[PDB]
């Protein structure tokens, strides 16, 4: 989930900036529901994730709102400490304690269209419920949710956000919201803000957050983290808030999801496009979007760590001069603008090979039997930081790499080049790949089934499930959005899908986008 | 605090845009063009928390069930958490799940027109919704980004890189796999 937030003085025109970009995937019927809201006193038009009565990406009179959902940490996992003589008894402050005892029933429809029912029996401990147990030995492991029984509270305090009046009612909504999201806020009068919201406990600091708490009794949470330490910048000199699930603020540790935050994050898309413009308008935030949605991310930093290596040894290698070039020449993502079947950098296809071929020479000897549970780490979805800070020459508290950085980033060269040069062509136009496609399923990422889905290929992007782009001129906010597939998810008897089941599957695909209605003369304008 | 009326404007993309006298009426509606627009995918959603997919889609979804419940919440612990909302936020909450309701009895009354092919397929009716289904379809998802057991991960990544190299050049790795600090992240937060 990716989000901006621009202000005054970064802003072209003057007024603040808002873009959202939620990524919970792309189904139909969508993941969200777009809809506007009117009432004495209450205008807001936006989208929230189906089920909820508020909106999240949108505005109203007085300011847009977006949110992103990331891995904050909120859930501890405890560790505690069984009776040999009862499983149902734990260690807790120097007394055996008995587990709670839940019955659960679930009907199943078996593979012959007939009920059946099973019974199971969860148990529950002062942490939580338990999830695992260990018979080598005498440990169950149990949930901690920093947020349990806090569900509806946080549901009125995003209600409260929609019906915020200013940046104090604001905040104080954002006060209130006890789960962990980033949210996002821009006024008509040129201000922008940033939150970190949710309640965060106040951990043991002799213990590892990386892994599971002891539930002897002391190591317990002491409280919650008050709202005014958690993450959160008034109008930031800088001039704006980028995000797309990165550390919060220098100050902000993470624990067990460290590995999400690091060094190499693919939030630098954004932040290279706000840095390398000036004042910026919505379209220069489509033009990231774009950039982000298709972005090879190893070639954000990695690259110029190649063009160098092959830059020493330009002469001992005269496919090095060939590979400079078309590297150089690169824009860093695969994109189809030619709207053949294929990306129009094949050198991108070597980039692709290269990286793969070089993060097995780091960690194939000392993790290869483990690449199961660790490769998502070390070539992880946002970026690759620790092998960045081997090939860069940053310390690391293991020694992985026994030779220097330069031999190994040749030999991900040579065997990579060699292989594309016997196997398709000496020149990279022979390297293009042809396009992945995806497909607005009907399994959502909670994983039930809501629906039938579409077949419609569309190239795949690294883009958020919806786009809103909001400018809060004096008048009201501002802009133009798109809510893929479509509003309605209806499909009838016979099978004739809602007319606006997919018809915002092309606008999306084609990076064409539909006004943000607000007033009432535009929206009588539409129908 | 009984009366009714509001209008609904469906743009030229599906869009409901409401125009209520107050908002105990704006939430009502909210809640019947969604059903209107949604009423298999709410279902279904309502259904992932409560841990009900499994008398729908069968035995694969028995574990998914299974989870939602032990990690989940009855309704009337529900009840009593909805019950400990400010006035005006239960109220409205209330409303929207009237909304819902609305629809979902006249689909019922005109099944054939207004009751999606889902229900047809997999012969099932849709169930009135109360406030706490809508606390429910709002858990089964929001919670997913916050539900997780990756320290159980952290651990099993550590043990067995200390069963293949020792306690001493384990630790090292893991720190660097699974570091603690990582002083050059990118930042959102930067210039006060
Ligand atoms: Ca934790
Ligand atoms: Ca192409």
């Amino acid at each position: 989930s990716n989000a901006a937030i621009v202000g005054s003085e970064k802003s072209a025109t003057g007024n603040a900036l808002l873009f959202s970009g939620p990524q919970v995937g792309f189904v139909a019927p969508g993941f969200l529901y777009e809809v506007g809201l009117h009432a004495p006193g209450f205008d807001m038009e936006g989208s929230g994730f189906i089920g909820y009565p508020f909106i999240m990406f949108g505005a109203n009179n007085h300011f847009a709102l977006s949110a992103t959902a990331g891995y904050g940490n909120v859930t501890d996992i405890f560790e505690e400490k069984l009776n040999a003589k009862n499983s149902s008894q734990y260690l807790y402050k120097g007394k055996w304690r008995d587990m709670e005892k839940r019955k659960e029933s679930f009907t199943v429809k078996g593979d012959n269209g007939e009920k059946k029912t099973v019974e199971k029996i969860y148990y529950r401990t002062v942490h939580g419920p338990v999830i695992s147990r260990d018979e080598t030995n005498k440990v169950a492991y149990s949930k901690s949710w920093s947020f349990r029984g806090t569900e509806a509270q946080s549901m009125s305090a995003y209600m409260k956000a929609n019906w915020a009046k200013n940046l104090k009612e604001f905040e104080n909504a954002a006060s209130e919201y006890t789960m962990s999201l980033n949210w996002y806020y821009a006024d008509k009068k040129g201000d922008i803000a940033y939150y970190h919201v949710g309640r965060y406990p106040v951990r043991n600091s002799k213990i590892d957050e990386r892994i599971p708490t002891p539930g002897t009794g002391e190591y317990e949470w002491k409280g919650f983290i008050p709202f005014k330490e958690n993450p959160h910048v008034i109008n930031p000199k800088n001039g704006y808030v980028v995000n797309w699930n990165n550390k919060p603020s220098k100050e902000w540790v993470n624990g067990e999801y460290s590995f999400y935050w690091g060094e190499d994050n693919r939030v630098q898309q954004y932040i290279n496009g706000m840095e390398a413009r000036g004042k910026v308008t919505l379209e220069d935030i489509n033009e990231i979007n774009y950039t982000a949605s298709f972005a090879q991310l190893r070639a954000n930093l990695f690259k110029q760590l190649l063009i160098d290596v092959l830059d020493k040894n330009k002469s001992t290698n005269g496919n090095y001069i060939y590979l400079i070039e078309k590297l150089e020449e690169w824009n860093n993502l695969k994109e189809d603008e030619n709207k053949d079947g294929y990306y129009d950098a094949g050198i991108a296809a070597f980039f692709d090979e290269w990286w793969n071929n070089l993060h097995d020479k780091l960690f194939m000897d000392e993790l290869g039997d483990f690449y199961g549970i660790t490769k998502e780490i070390t070539d992880h979805r946002y970026g690759a930081s620790l092998a960045y800070k081997i090939l860069n020459k940053e310390s690391t508290n293991y020694k992985w790499v026994n030779v220097d950085q330069e031999k190994i980033i040749m030999e991900s060269t040579n065997e990579v080049l060699a292989k594309l040069q016997s196997e398709k062509g000496l020149k990279a136009e022979k390297w293009r790949m042809p396009i992945k496609t995806m497909t607005f399923g009907e399994k959502s990422l909670i994983g039930i089934p809501h629906g039938y889905g579409s077949m419609t290929p569309i190239i795949e992007m690294n883009r958020g499930s919806e786009n809103h782009y909001i400018e809060m001129t004096p008048t009201g906010p501002s802009g133009f959005n798109i809510t893929p597939p479509g509003q309605i998810g209806f499909v009838k008897k016979d099978g004739t899908i809602s007319d606006h089941y997919d018809d915002q599957l092309v606008m999306f695909a084609e990076w064409k986008f539909k006004p943000y209605l607000f007033n009432k003369k535009d929206i009588n304008k539409a129908a | 605090d009984k009366n009714e009326g509001v209008k609904v404007v469906r743009d030229n993309f599906g869009v409901p845009h409401l125009y209520a006298k107050n908002k105990k009426d704006l939430y009502e509606a909210y809640g019947y063009v969604m059903a209107k627009d949604r009423l298999f995918q709410l279902e279904m959603f309502r259904r992932g928390n409560e841990g009900t997919v499994s008398e729908i889609f069968g035995e694969d979804y028995l574990s998914k069930d299974e989870q939602s419940r032990r990690d989940g919440y009855s309704n009337k612990e529900i009840k009593k958490m909805i019950d400990g909302l400010d006035r005006q936020p239960k109220e409205l909450i209330a409303k929207f799940a009237e909304g819902i309701s609305r629809y979902v009895n006249e689909a019922l009354k005109d099944p054939d027109d207004k009751l999606s092919k889902e229900f047809h397929e997999y012969q099932f009716l849709p169930q009135k919704w109360t406030s706490t289904d809508v606390v429910r379809v709002y858990m089964v998802s929001m919670t997913y980004f916050m539900d997780n057991h990756q320290e159980l991960k952290n651990a099993e990544i550590l043990a067995k890189l200390e069963h293949e190299y020792g306690t001493e050049v384990s630790r090292k790795m893991f720190d660097d796999l699974v570091w603690k600090n990582d002083p050059s992240a990118p930042t959102s937060i930067v210039s006060e």
